[PDB]
């Protein structure tokens, strides 16, 4: 047994929005990130805007009351928590970072895809081209490497299709 | 956790302690605070040693227990290997993350190994 969601149908909420991107681009980055994981699993995601959700998404800086403060611009870009109640599943993004929906350094969708991988119960990959690689990498299209696919399917199984 | 790996230069100025040390054994974990500590046999200090504030031990490096929240997970077979630890001083304990500059000493280039000797201090 290792931290995994008992349910297959999960909920998420964007608590607050970054001023770096328009609301729609933030919504798109998050949705498409969840899409990558739901594509290869029987896992389902639903955005809510009121009340508490399984995966809470937020943009915060420095000390933000979770015992893992951010470090200003650079360094730590974002982090997340393994499946569980309360803070479990939540993903936090450093606001001191400049967030983008393009090649300009620090693509939100690319990072979110990684951090949501943690939200579902994945560890870091050592494969340089894997989404679950801890260092920031961007090569245009962000897609799951076989290591990512095998990791998440080893927990939740294959897609229904 | 997502990190932009720091260039040795900028990590030197940001960190409070840029020591050389060896990791003794398996990480000790406190499953109530979700932090983790590695017992380290310290060999040499390049910053430190000035000590502002502080600070101390140093034979324990601290890091979050969970990899997802930037807990540093040590990837080393041999136990006698020397590592360059470049971390922050919080309270009185040396802290480190996935994003902290931790690399084996021998794997560093000549410019890098000369950098910690007395070159990066100029770049701050
Ligand atoms: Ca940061
Ligand atoms: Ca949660
Ligand atoms: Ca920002
Ligand atoms: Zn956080
Ligand atoms: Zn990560």
């Amino acid at each position: 047994g290792n931290p995994r969601w008992e349910q297959t149908h999960l909920t998420y909420r964007i608590e607050n929005y970054t001023p770096d991107l328009p609301r729609a681009d933030v919504d798109h980055a998050i949705e498409k990130a969840f899409q990558l994981w739901s594509n290869v699993t029987p896992l389902t995601f639903t955005k809510v805007s009121e009340g508490q959700a399984d995966i809470m998404i937020s943009f915060v800086r420095g000390d933000h009351r979770d015992n893992s403060p951010f470090d200003g611009p650079g360094g730590n870009l974002a982090h997340a928590f393994q499946p569980g109640p309360g803070i479990g599943g939540d993903a936090h993004f450093d606001e001191d970072e400049r967030w983008t929906n393009n090649f300009r350094e620090y693509n939100l969708h690319r990072v979110a895809a990684h951090e949501l991988g943690h939200s579902l119960g994945l560890s870091h990959s050592t494969d340089i081209g894997a989404l679950m690689y801890p260092s920031y990498t961007f090569s245009g299209d962000v897609q799951l490497a076989q290591d990512d696919i095998d990791g998440i399917q080893a927990i939740y199984g294959r897609s229904q299709n | 956790c997502t990190c932009v790996p720091p260039h040795p230069q900028t990590a030197f100025c940001n960190s409070d302690l840029v020591i050389r040390a060896k990791f003794v054994g398996t990480p000790e974990v406190n499953q109530t605070t979700l932090y983790q500590r590695y017992e380290i046999k310290m060999t040499k200090m390049y910053k430190g040693f000035q000590a502002l504030g502080d600070a101390a031990d140093i034979r324990f490096v601290y890091t979050p227990a969970m990899e997802s929240v930037c807990g540093y997970f040590h990837r080393s077979h041999n136990r006698s290997e020397e590592f360059l630890i470049a971390g922050k001083l919080q309270d009185g304990l040396l802290h480190i993350t996935t994003c902290s500059f931790v690399a084996p000493w021998n794997s560093l280039s000549l410019a890098q190994r000369r950098g910690f000797t007395k070159t990066y201090t100029v770049g701050c």
